[PDB]
């Protein structure tokens, strides 16, 4: 499939929609529509915190949006309905740090 | 199966 | 009484119920119903792989099962309706390794 780690995609949540960051690795993609992609939803209604780092409009979203890494979820690839953009590498590092904390990884 | 959880906390 | 990291819980899927491993850290829980807990679904129907490490009945499932780490999802705490058991430390390390791979972390 076409969504790549670090991409901003619009996700259809069944109808509501939210931007989200693709966080699963590209080698998992086999090109079937029902295979799972792991994403971090983006919110424009919550304040920034160390676990909700900001995402810049340069990266494809609205002003004052944050990556809600505590809301990390696998979704079917078919739910990713529009490519919106891509994150700056430092934003991706802030998200990776938040996910490492949230999931108790080394 | 787990599809109904896709919208939790959002 | 509250879900703890490493616990196996029964999760209401809105209605079937299925086990899942709590993988988010205990320090995130504030004790409200609508907070998000990150869980890894456990299936007794999928084959074991390096990203689906096995889970034994001693750990709370009724039959030999696997943790579907690619299906990692944050879900509302209210969906966690019953504690089923707790994983061995080695099972949790295999799950942490799978999640480290899936999410491209250090």
């Amino acid at each position: 499939a076409e969504p790549r780690r670090g991409d901003l995609w619009l996700v259809s949540l069944g109808g509501k929609h939210r931007p989200a960051v693709v966080v699963s690795v590209d080698e998992l993609l086999t090109g079937i529509d029902d295979e799972l992609v792991v994403v971090v939803p983006v919110s424009s209604s919550r304040s920034r915190t160390p676990l909700r780092p900001p995402v810049a409009p340069s990266e494809g979203v609205a002003a004052d949006s944050v990556a809600v890494c505590r809301g990390v979820r696998a979704v079917a690839r078919a739910r990713l309905v529009e490519r919106l953009g891509a994150l700056k590498p430092a934003t991706m590092r802030a998200i990776e740090n938040a996910l490492t904390l949230i999931l108790g990884l080394p | 199966e787990w599809e109904g959880t896709v919208g939790d906390g959002l």
